[PDB]
DNA sequence: ATCTGCTTTGGGTGGGTGGGTGGGTTGAGGCAATT
DNA sequence: AGCAGAT
């Protein structure tokens, strides 16, 4: 992220049913691989 | 943990404050109409009058239907009935009038997104304080009102900080005091909102202490039944933030006993209600004294001592023309009417100060007295003080005498590091700090008014003002009136003034009656619109100005060739004159400033000196 | 045998009713007390409680209680804590300390620690003389608890009052009235009274006269504006060694009802004024009260005036002044009364006052805080025949006194708690309180016209004064006749108060 | 997963072989340098 | 009471 770690941006991602999971990360606000390597990682 | 069987039942008087808030009508009912305002996003704060309370359930004991007294049960413990009286009004919250933009809170996406996981669950919430958006106040007793029903009201009696004991903890009462001390807004939580990073669920704390724990572990339904470990994170963009603001209340001068020194009180301002008290205010804070329990180790060490504060609920703030404004400014001591003049052309201090070559000349007129002791300085000094808006008393403060006179007394006795200051700021109209905690730099364009005793303590006739004078020449020149009042004893005059004075010891009251002194307050406007103008000059004014200038530096040489001269005149004597000028034209509220200013300013300076040397 | 004082108390009377005698010196600041919280479960709809104690609270020692508040029921209900009916109590502790005129010879005075609760709270303030009536108790572990390893200290000590009783007003009676009233319809009342004033001074009438006035007191007067006039009387005395200036300030300050005493080289601009400290019960920054505010609405004795440095005299100048306190240190900004009047008495520069020499050349006060003096006495030791005769013979006299009970050769050295003839001391007091506390006088066109005829001739006359003349002098010629028409219990000053006034201030400035 | 155990706030109911670049800050008194 | 460690 070019942003300090402390920048607090939110991300909210859909899954094909009609849930939302809540990611943190800038690389996450914009992609959707990052968004799932990182749900995969946080485990 | 044994019980009681207290005479109050908490369902009546929900009951009744229901009703109440539905059907009280002083249009439709007052409160209804309230709360539409406050559902339509128009208002946010609702104040609940005990008068109204009163009102009514004198109103229900008339028509025969007696029920519980609602603002003795209110007054005796306060903080229930706001979560009461909170859930009234969540229970009877009208539908909004007019269209809004609920997709634009994050609230509102928020509760619809859980309404949609619960229901997608239950086809396989939030505390109440989160969606309020309404503080709820108290406003205490009137006297009037009490006294018209036959009542005694304790929550509007005024009480100060020492009559405050601990048996009125938990009652909502009044405090008389001044405000010493307010402390900066800041953010206190209500209700905190986390996120699971793996659920994708959101979980809800409410805080009521000074600290709390934050949750570290998923408690959702989902996490658990799957186990799942999704740590739980803190979100400010969905908390819920109250303004918290502290406050310090301090016994008047007239309540603290014979020997005794005065008391002070906290006080807590949630809401609406920041931003009413600032330091110097004389208020009625009517709160909710409340004790303020300490948490973990602090609270096993501090044994059963208690802190104390109050909770704002409600705030009461308390409260020719030359001759007849001089002769007004202070009619209590025996006429001078060229320092009263001298005096008022100071107040108002008329300039035009845009050079913009690089500096401009000092837009003030300072004014100094300097008498043998007997005379009304400190009278005069106060009496100008207390009119002007600015006005700054001290004793040998600055910053607020910025813009503005300030009231120095003592000025001889000063200390060598003021005296500096006092110098920097004529030249340069600039207060500087250079210390390393911190370098600020601030302008002062204030005017000085300084009263001092001369060196020997009176007046020597033998020996020339200059060497009477202890301060240096160069500050005695930069000021541009120095005014010179003698104590000469005379039967005439020390009858007159010994009837004066007496005359008011006995009758307190002013003894002249020939004249009627002008209200204070159309002076204070006056001046205010005065300093408001602006004159300006021509040409031949300026011929004439530049004569009287060479005329008086030709008479001011050849009394300095003798020792008896105060100083010879300078560029700085003419530049006061014009200021002298440009303030009489001020106080005419013309432009075209009249050659009478101009000979009036004359006048005026050769009597600040002359008049009562030659004597 | 449990009548005692502080330096008395020791270990044998521990767990005993006692009554100790002393001085307040200290006193914390009023915090309300736990004892009792009531509790509120909505879903069951009944009330519970729970009962605390603490060690300063009870006398029977018991499990000590936490002040942690309920927050659920036995059966896991949620409790809401209802304030309104919970109790609290006050709770303030001081220190008395013992008499300082009753220690033993080469030993600082001690002091004991007193807590009083509920009623008791408030009704004693620094420099008051108290009867404290309690149990001597002991408290804590006292070293015992292994985390202390010191092994040498004490257990702590202190008592819980029962009564408090003053030792400052006296209880005036019918009879005490009546002769109070009768006396005063006196002529020479004022004669009498002044020369029941230290008795065993010699001379000194004017002096003595002035010291009355100055018990009585003037009338304060403040104008809506905000001129605010004081009502009390400064005295200032400078003389030759030897003169008896000390002994009347000792004497002022045993009759007067409320007098601080301090010198020159013993104080301070702080211990005058006020000083920040910090409060051991609770922790809390505050100020204590110096020798003029404690003073407030009575009398200060300051002995040799001269002896103090400048920095020391701003505060009195200020004091004078203002008659207020202005402090600004330590976060704290407040103003503190003290309307007190100041008796002084101080030496000249060369030690013996020089009659050729100006009056300003003797005295090195500044004449700004000269001005504010009321009155101005010089004293000078004049040697004479036939008054060396007579003081000489009167302090002979006094030499030879022996108090009853006493044998020839014999050295010098209570029962309950509860409770032109010479005036005496116990009955003057009774006058001075009765007469301030019970008289306004107002005053007279004729008064004022003997007042405006004394000043216009005092100000312009040729002869030389002691002190100048100012528009100060029409004040203290109305005060002092004011008190001195207070001396007589009149509701009026008439003509023969104005000239007592007038020739009072005309001996102090003309001799 | 449960049982066992130490330490706060800040303050003298831890201290001066822990110090004051870890915070508790006015008041008085002695000493050199400045006068 | 919260957190740090041994069975
Ligand atoms: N013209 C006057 N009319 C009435 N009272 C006056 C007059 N001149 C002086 N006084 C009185 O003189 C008393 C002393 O005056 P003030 O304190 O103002 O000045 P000062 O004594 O010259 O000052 P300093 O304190 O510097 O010696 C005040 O009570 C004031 O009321
Ligand atoms: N008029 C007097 N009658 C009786 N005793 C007197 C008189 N004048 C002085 N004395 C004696 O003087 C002794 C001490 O003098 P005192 O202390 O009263 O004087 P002072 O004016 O305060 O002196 P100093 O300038 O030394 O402080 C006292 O014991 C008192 O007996
Ligand atoms: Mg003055
Ligand atoms: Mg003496
Ligand atoms: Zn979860």
């Amino acid at each position: 992220s070019a942003r300090h770690s402390r920048f607090g941006g939110l991300l909210s991602i859909q899954t094909p049913d009609k849930t939302r999971l809540t990611v943190s990360g800038s690389q996450a606000l914009v992609d959707e691989k990052i968004a799932l390597q990182k749900l995969d990682d946080s485990k | 943990l044994p019980s009681i069987q207290l005479p109050v039942d908490y369902n009546n008087l929900f009951n009744e404050i229901t009703d109440f808030l539905v059907t009280f009508k002083q249009k439709g009912p007052k409160y209804m109409a309230m709360l539409q305002k406050v559902a339509n996003r128009e208002l946010n704060s609702v104040i609940i009058d005990l008068d109204d309370i009163l009102q009514y359930q004198n109103e229900k004991f008339l028509q025969g239907t007696q029920a519980d007294d609602l603002v003795s049960a209110i007054q005796q413990n306060a903080n229930h009935f706001t979560e009461l009286f909170c859930r009234a009004i969540d229970n009877n919250m009208p539908l909004p009038t007019k269209e809004i933009d609920y997709k634009d809170d994050v609230l509102d996406v928020i509760l619809n997104q859980r309404r949609l996981r619960n229901e997608r669950m239950l086809s396989d919430l939030f505390p109440p304080n989160l969606t309020r958006r309404y503080f709820l106040y108290f406003k205490p007793l009137s006297q009037n009102c009490a006294r018209r029903y036959r009542k005694k009201a304790i929550s509007s009696k005024p009480l100060s900080v020492r009559q405050i004991k601990g048996d009125f903890l938990g009652q909502l009462i009044t405090v008389r005091g001044i405000i010493t001390r307010v402390s900066d807004v800041k953010p206190a939580v209500e209700v905190i909102a986390y996120t699971c990073d793996q659920c994708g669920y959101e979980v809800f704390q409410e805080v009521n202490s000074r600290t709390f724990t934050p949750l570290s572990e998923c408690t959702s339904e989902e996490c658990s039944q799957n186990q799942t470990k999704g740590q739980l994170f803190m979100s400010t963009r969905a908390s819920k933030f109250s303004a918290f603001q502290e406050c310090k209340i301090q016994e008047l001068s007239q309540q603290v006993p014979v020997g005794h020194i005065p008391r002070s009180l906290n006080i807590h301002v949630n809401g609406t209600l920041v931003r009413s008290l600032s330091p110097g205010d004389i208020v009625d804070v009517t709160g909710i004294f409340l004790p303020a329990p300490y948490t973990g180790f602090k609270a096993l060490k501090a044994g059963l001592l208690t802190e104390t504060y109050l909770e704002a609920q409600f705030v009461r703030q308390h409260k020719d023309v030359y001759n007849r404004l001089a002769k007004s400014i202070a009619p209590e001591i025996y006429g001078n009417l060229d320092v009263k003049k001298a005096l008022l052309l100071l107040l108002v201090g008329g300039v035009d100060k845009r050079v913009g070559d690089g500096m401009k000349i000092r837009g003030d007129i300072n004014v100094c007295l300097m008498g043998d002791p007997g005379v009304a300085k400190s009278q005069l000094l106060k009496a100008i003080c207390k009119i002007s808006p600015r006005g700054v008393y001290t004793t040998g403060a600055l910053v607020l005498a910025d813009n503005g006179i300030c009231c120095i007394d003592e000025f001889d006795k000063m200390d060598e590091s003021d005296r500096t200051a006092i110098h920097e700021v004529m030249e340069q109209q600039t207060i500087s700090i250079s210390k390393a905690g911190i370098n600020t730099t601030l302008n002062a364009r204030t005017s000085i008014l300084a009263a001092a005793n001369p060196l020997y303590g009176r007046y020597n006739p033998r020996l020339s003002p200059l060497d009477n004078i202890n301060l240096p020449a160069a500050l005695l020149s930069r000021f541009d009136i120095l005014f010179l009042m003698l104590d000469i004893p005379s039967r005439d005059d020390d009858e007159k003034l010994a009837e004066h004075v007496t005359y008011v010891h006995m009758h307190n009251k002013q003894p002249d009656l020939d004249f009627t002194p002008v209200e204070p307050s159309k002076m204070r406007e006056y001046i205010a619109y005065a300093k408001t103008k602006r004159p300006v000059m021509s040409e031949a004014v300026n011929d004439y100005v530049v004569q009287a200038y060479i005329r008086l530096r030709q008479d001011s040489k050849r009394e300095m060739d003798s020792k008896f001269s105060f100083g010879q005149a300078t560029p700085r004597t003419l530049l006061g004159i014009i200021r002298l000028s440009q303030a009489l034209a001020k106080l005419r509220l013309a432009d075209m400033v009249d050659i009478d200013d101009v000979e009036e300013a004359l006048r005026l300076v050769r009597v600040s000196k002359e008049s009562l040397y030659q004597e | 045998a449990h009548a005692l004082s502080p330096r008395t108390l020791t270990a044998q009377h521990l767990n005993k009713l006692v009554s100790v005698e002393g001085i307040v010196t200290k006193t914390s600041l009023v915090r309300p007390k736990l004892i009792r919280s009531v509790h509120y479960a909505a879903k069951t709809g009944r009330f519970h409680y729970r009962d605390y104690t603490d060690a300063t609270t009870t006398l029977t020692t018991r499990i000590p209680t936490p002040a942690i508040y309920p927050t659920e029921d036995t059966e896991g209900n949620k409790l809401t804590t209802e304030y309104g009916y919970s109790t609290f109590i006050d709770h303030q502790r001081i220190t008395v300390q013992e008499m300082p005129e009753m220690a033993p010879a080469g030993q600082l005075p001690r002091s004991i620690d007193v807590i009083l609760d509920d009623d008791l709270v408030d009704k004693t303030k620094p420099g008051d003389r108290v009867n404290v009536v309690g149990v001597f108790k002991s408290l804590g572990a006292g070293g015992m608890n292994q985390s202390n390893s010191n092994t040498l200290i004490g257990f702590k000590t202190l008592i819980l009052g029962n009564t408090v009783y003053p030792l400052a007003r006296q209880m005036l009676t019918d009879f005490d009235i009546r002769n109070i009233n009768k006396l005063s319809k006196k002529k020479d009342i004022f004669d009498i009274l002044s020369q029941s004033l230290a008795p065993s001074i010699y001379g000194h009438d004017h002096i003595k006269k002035a010291i009355l006035l100055m018990l009585m007191g003037g009338v304060e007067k403040n104008l809506e504006n905000g001129s605010h006039l004081r009502g009390d009387i400064n005295i200032l005395m400078v003389g030759d060694p030897s003169t008896a200036k000390s002994q009347l300030l000792r004497f002022v300050l045993n009759t007067a009802s409320l007098a601080i005493a301090t010198t020159g080289r013993g104080s301070s601009g702080v211990g005058l004024t006020a000083a920040v400290t910090t409060d051991r019960e609770t922790g809390e920054r505050r100020l204590e009260a110096g020798a003029m505010v404690l003073a407030d609405r009575g009398v200060v004795c300051i002995d040799e005036f001269d002896k103090m440095t400048d920095v020391d005299r701003v505060a009195i100048h200020e004091v004078m002044e203002q008659q207020t306190v202005t402090i600004a240190k330590a976060g704290i900004h407040t103003t503190l009364n003290a309307r007190c009047s100041v008796i002084a008495a101080a030496n000249p520069v060369f030690g013996q006052y020089d009659v050729n020499r100006d009056p300003h050349q003797n005295i090195a006060l500044p004449d700004s805080l000269l001005s504010r003096f009321d009155l101005l006495f010089v004293v000078t030791d004049d040697i004479n025949e036939i008054r060396d005769r007579s003081i000489s013979e009167h302090v002979l006299r006094t030499h030879r006194y022996l108090p009853p009970g006493y044998l020839e050769g014999e050295p010098v050295r209570s029962l309950a708690v509860g409770e032109p003839k010479l005036v005496t001391i116990p009955f003057l007091r009774k006058y001075v309180q009765y007469a301030k506390e019970r008289v306004i006088p107002q005053l007279t066109q004729e008064a004022i016209n003997v007042i405006v005829k004394n000043y216009t001739d005092l100000r312009n006359d040729d002869n030389t004064k002691k002190s100048p003349i100012t528009a100060r002098t029409l004040e203290t010629l109305i005060r002092l006749a004011t008190a001195h028409a207070k001396v007589r219990l009149s509701k009026t000053v008439n003509k023969v108060d104005a000239k007592v006034a007038a020739n009072l201030l005309r001996f102090a400035l003309l001799g």
